[PDB]
RNA sequence: GUACCGAUUGAAUGGCUUAGUGAGGCCUCAGGAUCUGCGCGGAGAAUUUGGACAAACUUGGUCAUUUAGAGGAACUAAAAGUCGUAACAAGUCAUUAAAGAAAUUUAAU
RNA sequence: AUUCUUGGAUUUAUUGAAGACUAACUACUGCGAAAGCAUUUGCCAAGGACGUUUUCAUUAAUCAAGAACGAAUAGGGAUCGGGUGGUGUUUUUUUAAUGACCCACU
């Protein structure tokens, strides 16, 4: 039905990282991230930039042919939080308003 | 989802067409001037009048688009003619109801430009039909209204291919102008799969392109390329009156990002700046109007390097201009483009480090302007001087090995040279400015008392001050004796990049970090005027000798006289 | 302003034999000039999927498939089979409280030399009508159960490559058979595999790798 | 910064020139890394005595000018810098047909 | 704020190297005289309870000086190990059986 991808949502603390791959892992596009779309170096993982950011990577994404996409969420992992971040509740909910499909998620922490 | 109709200049809209999920990514104009449809990545087609009447819809196959045109009696995309896909595959249908005529497929490869350009007869008694835009290779259709078709030839001449052109009589026997994604625009012709002559200027990928209104060999023909047009004659081979294909002008524009600027004209007329872009733009300051149509030379830009420009300079007539880049040399160009091997005077070799500022002596008629005083990030700088013949001519070793002035660590970021051939004064990155002299290269002075590394020094050419700019928000001011520290200005909200005096001695003119320009005065050591129309960094500066226009650098393209 | 996803090579994954449908996905690689032509630059991409996506049985939606690039045609490329994986939702499941985890570890070679460590996990179950609220081991039935894995594991593995014990690791044929020998000693609880991952490709080897394709 | 006096004739160039220095090819007595051919020649590198022709290079002095110019006397610039002193000024709605699946187009009243 | 960064930082996929430790299970449970003791496997001895119709025959106990090692009254419920019994079950479409379990006794 579409062409498929990995969406690999590492949501970090003071930084949320988003950046679709293709269905190997090798290759990547639209690496853009949540840090990038405000400048006060205190709001990165404010989740109204991470809506801003998800919406910049689901536009590329869009424009070169990827519609659906897996999402991997991952915190910072091994001897830190293990935790989901602030941008990752709205930023998952940001790209798939964009008009891509979600589907069949998992989770990437390194849990040691 | 925006695809907006228009009407006559004003520009307002008539209606707004986003009824379709897919993203609309191609449109064209039609030959009865009053229809539109656009292609999309859904393969979804709509055909729409403007007053406004958006009729039957036509779905009968998926993929995505990116190329089409239009006929007379079959008035749609590659939907209808062909079929614009992403696999390959001709498509027959009518301008009759969605009934499928006949299908043709023969392609492996993506190509979506499978009627780029028609064929206007469509019996083809000695015609052809031209297609390809993704799939690197050029294949000739026939044309059948009832029964299946056949390939005439297929070209695997090109290796990559986005757009084609055809002749407007159809026969082929004249000029077909080819655009593919190789850099590369060639003319071939149809009945014998030969080329005529192939075209090499650029070092990006051709855009697509569109039709001229023109019959058979043009008159004149225009080349999409990045912030940049040219103009080509039209014989590219012996058809008319020339051959070994030459490029009539090159009309430029101007780039977003900006690093330096320096007035080339000895009236004050041309303006060359230094880009991303590895070429040599002379545009702004005689055009008042958009694009260049009114510099009183041949119109063209240049290309001696293979990476970015870091800093460009000229003299005072304008005939010698030294330019600084990425790959390690020094290219000089000349006034009136010419010269004995392209239009480059000499190209000098012997950096080992990245070549990021440069520099003239003063003008006399010849000699020093003959001259170059460069510099590179090899914490030297170096000076080109062989007299006995006419310099900036030929290719010149003198200070390469124990010649030149090494006593820095970090980088020198500019150097400046007086109004006499003495000292020259360059500002480095590690704090401090320092004189040596020209005619020998000896240390002469040490001047510093700063915060952060000087990125601009430049001299008052009545010889009594100096003016440097550093990171700690401070213009500092220094005396022709170097026994006592002369003015040090504050008032810059951010740091200064670039300082300069006016050529009647009376303003210093400061561009920096803040979002504006400010024109302190070098007599009372006050604040005559600020300016501000800017919100983005100023890099570059120039004066010319009146006082009234200045030019600013920022960081979007825009040139501000005041 | 390049803008490479004008240039850049489309293309699709075929996979091999004893599965459901060989139509998998998409990749973009490369456009194909000479001096870094496509074919012979990647050759070893790793595709990570979900078999159950490709089965079409729902219940396998855990025990994720890794697979190996060998060859490339011409919009087709066949890959092969690297390792197996478990999600980490799926055995974070299963450690319960109040009962005792028995793992075990086996370097074993098939018929056709590939050298393959796969893991093991075991756990124990509470009988019908246990009164008490652990059922443990005896530390020395650890041993008899550690030992009963072993002996079996190096068994199935050298026989008929591995695409056969591919067949056999999807229905987990080879839990029952850990299942019904080590039952006399303690009963058990879930056992699966939960890794297999390979060192030791011997050769490039066309010759069997087109026997499995249609 | 410009015009002038004046020591150094310093550096550049021009006139004259003491002094030392000297490329290059020509011939001939000797020589052989090397060549297709019914006893061996066309061709050919180094080295070599003598003889004719020979451009020209380096530096010192006399004189002029520029530059550098100690020192000596002006003009202009800087309204400039400090201090003292003086007076003025200044707050197309509805019902309803036709095409169109939907919008929309057109007619009717 | 410090730091790194177009000779590409951070993220991504593939490897190799170095050091370190056994994550949920892990308990008011076990072991050791104490300080202490958590990956598999092999070897080397040491130890306790239980069982014993084997054996010595007062061989005992407690503690200045001193040494090794370490900074330097009588019930109840649950649990660990061993043994005994079973109008007992379960694994047994395999004949047996080891083994887990149910209950009593110590």
């Amino acid at each position: 039905s579409q062409v498929f991808g990995v969406a690999r949502i590492y949501a970090s603390f003071n930084d949320t990282f988003v950046h679709v791959t293709d269905l190997s892992g090798k290759e990547t596009i639209a690496r853009v991230t949540g840090g990038m779309k405000v400048k006060a170096d205190r709001d990165e993982s404010s989740p109204y930039a991470a809506m801003l950011a998800a919406q910049d990577v689901a536009a590329k994404c869009k424009e070169v042919g990827i519609t659906a996409v897996h999402v991997k969420i991952r915190a910072t992992g091994g001897t830190r939080t293990k935790t989901p971040g602030p941008g990752g509740q709205a930023a998952l909910r940001a790209l798939a308003r964009s008009g891509l499909r979600i589907g069949r998620i998992e989770d990437v922490t390194p849990v040691p | 989802q925006l695809l907006k109709i228009f009407h006559l200049k004003t520009g307002k809209v008539v209606r707004s067409m986003k009824i379709s999920s897919p993203s609309y990514i191609l449109d064209a104009d039609s030959t009865s001037t009053l229809l539109a449809v656009g292609g999309t990545d859904g393969s979804i087609i709509v055909v729409d009048i403007e007053n406004g009447y958006i009729t039957h819809s036509f779905k009968g196959h998926g993929g995505t688009i990116s190329s089409l045109k239009f006929y007379g009696q079959l008035n749609s995309k590659i939907w209808l003619l062909a079929s614009g896909d992403t696999n390959g595959m001709v498509k027959v249908w009518d301008l009759v109801k969605r009934k499928c005529l006949h299908t043709l497929q023969e392609h492996t490869s993506a190509v979506r430009g499978l009627d780029i350009i028609e064929v206007p007869d469509n019996d083809e008694p000695s015609l052809n039909l031209l297609s390809g835009g993704r799939d690197d290779i050029i294949n000739l259709w026939d044309f059948n209204m009832k029964k299946k078709c056949k390939l005439l030839k297929t070209l695997p001449v090109n290796q990559q291919v986005e757009s084609c052109g055809f002749l407007k009589d159809g026969d082929g026997k004249r000029i077909i102008y080819t655009a593919g994604g190789d850099a590369i625009f060639q003319l071939i012709d149809s009945e014998s799969g030969s080329v005529l002559k192939r075209t090499n200027k650029p070092i990006e990928e051709l855009f697509i392109i569109g039709v001229l209104p023109i019959l058979s060999n043009s008159q004149m023909f225009l080349v999409l390329s990045d912030q940049t047009l040219q103009l080509i004659n039209v014989e590219e081979d012996l058809k008319n009156d020339e051959d070994t294909i030459q490029v009539t002008s090159s009309i430029a524009g101007n780039h977003g990002i900006i690093a330096d600027m320096r007035y080339v004209g000895p009236e004050l007329n041309k303006l060359a700046l230094a880009t991303n872009s590895p070429s040599l733009r002379i545009i702004p300051v005689p055009d008042l109007s958009g694009p260049e149509a009114s510099l009183p030379l041949d119109v063209e830009i240049y290309e001696g390097h293979e990476d970015l420009l870091n800093s460009l300079d000229a003299t005072e007539d304008g005939l010698w201009i030294a330019t600084a880049s990425k790959d390690n040399t020094a290219i000089v160009w000349r006034y009136n483009e010419n010269s004995c091997k392209f239009d480059i005077y000499a190209k000098y070799i012997g950096h080992s480090a990245a070549v990021t500022a440069v520099g003239l002596p003063n003008i006399v008629s010849k000699g020093y302007p003959e001259f170059l005083l460069t510099a590179s990030n090899d914490l030297t700088i170096k000076k080109w001087i062989i007299p006995k013949p006419t310099a900036s001519m030929d290719v010149q070793i003198i200070k390469v090995s124990e010649y030149t002035r090494h006593a820095h660590e970090k980088d020198i970021n500019a150097l400046s040279v007086s109004p006499n051939d003495s000292i020259f004064a360059t500002a480095s990155y590690d704090k401090t400015c320092k004189i040596w002299n020209l005619e020998n290269g000896e240390l002469e002075a040490t001047l510093a008392n700063h915060k952060r590394g000087l990125w601009d020094v430049s001299f008052c050419q009545y010889d009594k001050l100096l003016a440097t700019s550093s990171g700690d928000k401070t213009v500092k001011i220094w005396s022709l004796d170097t026994f006592s520290v002369m003015k040090t200005l504050e008032g810059h909200t951010n740091a200064v990049q670039r300082c300069s005096f006016i050529n009647k001695q009376k303003q210093l003119i400061s561009c920096g970090a803040d979002g504006l320009i400010k024109i302190w005065d070098c007599s009372s050591g006050e604040c005559l005027k600020t300016l501000d129309g800017h919100n983005n960094r100023l890099w570059a500066l120039s004066t010319m000798n009146d006082g009234d226009m200045i030019v600013s650098a920022d960081a979007d393209g825009v040139f501000q006289f005041w | 302003v390049v803008d490479p996803f004008t240039r850049k090579e489309w293309f699709d994954i075929k996979a091999p034999s004893t599965f459901e449908n060989r139509n998998v996905g998409k990749t973009l690689v490369n456009k194909s000039t000479g001096l870094k032509s496509a074919s012979d630059a990647l050759k070893g991409r790793v595709v990570e999927v979900c078999l159950a996506d490709l089965q079409g049985s729902e219940d396998h939606s855990f025990r994720k498939i890794k697979l190996r690039v060998d060859e490339v045609q011409g919009k087709n490329l066949l890959t092969n089979f690297h390792g197996m994986d478990f999600t980490t939702d799926k055995l974070r499941s299963m450690v319960r409280k109040w009962q005792t985890l028995i793992e075990a570890n086996v370097t074993v070679k098939t018929s056709d030399d590939y050298v393959l460590r796969i893991f093991a996990i075991a756990f124990t179950r509470k009988q019908a009508n246990q009164v008490k609220r652990h059922s443990y081991a005896q530390s020395s039935h650890i041993r008899a159960i550690r030992k009963v894995i072993s002996e079996i594991l190096t068994k199935e593995v050298q026989g008929s490559t591995l695409a056969q014990l591919t067949s056999k690791l999807i229905p987990e044929v080879i839990n029952k058979e850990i299942e019904n020998a080590t039952k006399d000693i303690f009963p058990l609880q879930n056992i699966h595999v939960r890794k297999v991952k390979l060192l030791k490709q011997p050769k490039f080897d066309v010759g069997a790798l087109m026997a499995l394709h249609g």
